[PDB]
């Protein structure tokens, strides 16, 4: 069996609703096979919904399951920050090759009040430079929406040796977090002077920088 | 009630390895327990279930039959023996119990009530690596605030997972761990901030990498 989940990704409002859609290629045993999971980061599956549209005890009214045979549906009304994570749905038609599937996975992200984010950046401890390759951390914190990363050195933009990060959701105010790396030989870190960490949210930007051994 | 999977070190691809899930508190032939997996930063895959009890009972994925064997050793335990292992077979495998209740009725189908944490199996020819640990602090030029973001960077470690705690796990407010992010070079860097009131005194953060058996303990400054 196979099962087909849309849309891969939605986005919703706070007090909104989100709606995820599940097809089976086949009828699923007794009509009525289907189970709704919710996953966050760093965690297994949670179950919500079983055998079609019965809540598992102490998952709130919010989550209501429908369908029958072949298509089912999740709908999660009166959306919270806690509702930010990875649906997916799970089906079964028998005891036999294939007869246990889950669907591809639905991320839902829950559209928060937006804050701008506050940046630090790290300079290297002194320690890695005697290493060889020293890298250079820049984070930007209790953010919402989405940001992107430029980092120069004397105030030429940087194309190769980064690295971004980003935390899921905080299920209290939907806020991001993320960190970004620059990663750089000794013998290019010993050279330059001016080194930047500039993030941009649309029209607001936050650069923040250090000049080597003030220290 | 719950189910601890284990197995599986960082291995060579063509090898074999074999995981176990034990069971405390619930005897597993009754039910049907089965593996499913995750692939870094990619969706859940059903691998296999098993009812041990009655008529003996086994299913498959079509991509795991001939290559992998789900297996009972004991009354608490189910295995996988995994074969001709390949770069594509790194994820985290979880063990499951496939039942639902209705009455005075038992069933079962894609219904993964109760599930254990996982245990990552790396599939790669690169070498074990610990991590190098580096303090993250603001530069030294700029004037002490009443508050402060002090940090740990995880740099350069093979294979996943590490761990990072903040003063053995009792500093939990806020604490920012990321995501690891793979290099080019196929190693793992990652990193965890905190924030604190300047006149509370060290922050210690704990960077485990049990698969190495190497627990760093790195104190920082402002
Ligand atoms: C749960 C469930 O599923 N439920 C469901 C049901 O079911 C059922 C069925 O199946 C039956 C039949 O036969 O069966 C049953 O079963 C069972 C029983 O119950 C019990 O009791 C038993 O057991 C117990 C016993 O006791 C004792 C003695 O006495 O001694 C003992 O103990 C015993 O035990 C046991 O033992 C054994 C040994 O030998 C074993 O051990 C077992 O175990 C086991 C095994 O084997 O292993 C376990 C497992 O796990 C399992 N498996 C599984 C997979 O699960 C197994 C199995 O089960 C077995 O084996 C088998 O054999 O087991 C132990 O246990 O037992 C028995 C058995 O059999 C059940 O219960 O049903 C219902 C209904 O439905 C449906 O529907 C459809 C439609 O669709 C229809 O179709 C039609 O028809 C017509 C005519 O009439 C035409 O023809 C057409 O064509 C077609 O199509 C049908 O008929 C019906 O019936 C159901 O309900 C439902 O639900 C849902 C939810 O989700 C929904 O709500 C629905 O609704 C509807 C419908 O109808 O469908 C929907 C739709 O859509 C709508 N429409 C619109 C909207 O449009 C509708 C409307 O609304 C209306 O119509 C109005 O009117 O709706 C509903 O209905 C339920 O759920």
């Amino acid at each position: 069996v196979v099962l087909t989940q849309t849309p891969s990704s939605v986005s919703a409002a706070v007090g909104g609703s989100v709606t995820i859609s599940c097809q089976s290629s086949q009828s699923l045993y007794n009509n009525n096979r289907l189970a709704w999971y919710q996953q966050k980061a760093g965690q297994p599956p949670k179950l919500l919904i079983y055998k079609a549209s019965t809540l598992e005890s102490g998952v709130p009214s919010r989550f209501k399951g429908s369908g029958a045979g072949t298509q089912f549906t999740l709908t999660i009304s009166d959306v919270v920050c806690d509702d930010a994570a990875t649906y997916y749905c799970a089906g079964y038609k028998s005891n036999s090759d294939d007869g246990t599937a889950f669907g591809g996975g639905t991320e839902v992200v829950v559209k928060g009040d937006p804050v701008a984010p506050t940046v630090l950046i790290f300079p290297p401890a002194a320690d890695q430079v005697a290493t060889g390759t020293v890298t250079i951390v820049c984070v930007a914190n209790k953010y919402f929406p989405d940001v992107t990363v430029t980092w120069e050195v004397d105030g030429t933009t940087q194309t190769t040796g980064i690295e971004n990060s980003k935390t899921p959701q905080n299920s209290a105010d939907c806020t991001y977090n993320l960190s970004s790396t620059l990663t750089l030989t000794s013998t290019q870190y010993n050279s330059h002077k001016e080194y930047t960490c500039k993030v941009t949210q649309g029209t607001t930007s936050v650069v923040q920088s250090f000049n080597r051994g003030d220290c | 009630q719950s189910l601890e999977e284990s197995g599986g070190d960082l291995v060579k691809p063509g090898a074999s390895l074999t995981l176990t899930c034990k069971a405390s508190g619930l005897d597993l032939p009754s039910y049907f327990m089965c593996w499913v997996r995750q692939a870094p930063g990619k969706g859940l895959e059903w691998i296999a279930c098993i009812r041990s009890s009655s008529n003996e009972i086994l299913y498959y994925a079509s991509w795991a039959k001939g290559r992998f064997t789900i297996s009972k050793t004991s009354s608490t335990t189910v295995t996988l023996q995994m074969t001709s292992l390949t770069a594509a077979d790194t994820a985290t495998y979880f063990c499951a119990r496939d039942y639902f209740g209705e009455g005075d009725v038992f069933y079962h189908g894609g219904v993964f009530g109760l599930w254990g944490s996982g245990t990552l199996v790396t599939v790669s020819s690169g070498q074990p690596k610990a991590p190098s640990v580096f303090p993250l602090a603001p530069c030294c030029g700029d004037t002490p605030s009443s508050t402060v973001t002090l940090g740990c960077l995880v740099k350069g470690y093979l294979p996943e997972p590490v761990t990072v705690t903040w003063n053995s796990g009792t500093l939990t407010n806020g604490v920012r761990t990321f995501p690891s992010v793979r290099q080019s070079s196929g190693l793992y860097s990652l990193s965890s901030v905190v924030s604190v009131t300047s006149s509370s005194q060290p922050v210690t953060c704990n960077v485990a990498h049990p698969a190495t058996n190497t627990k760093v303990d790195k104190t920082v400054a402002p």
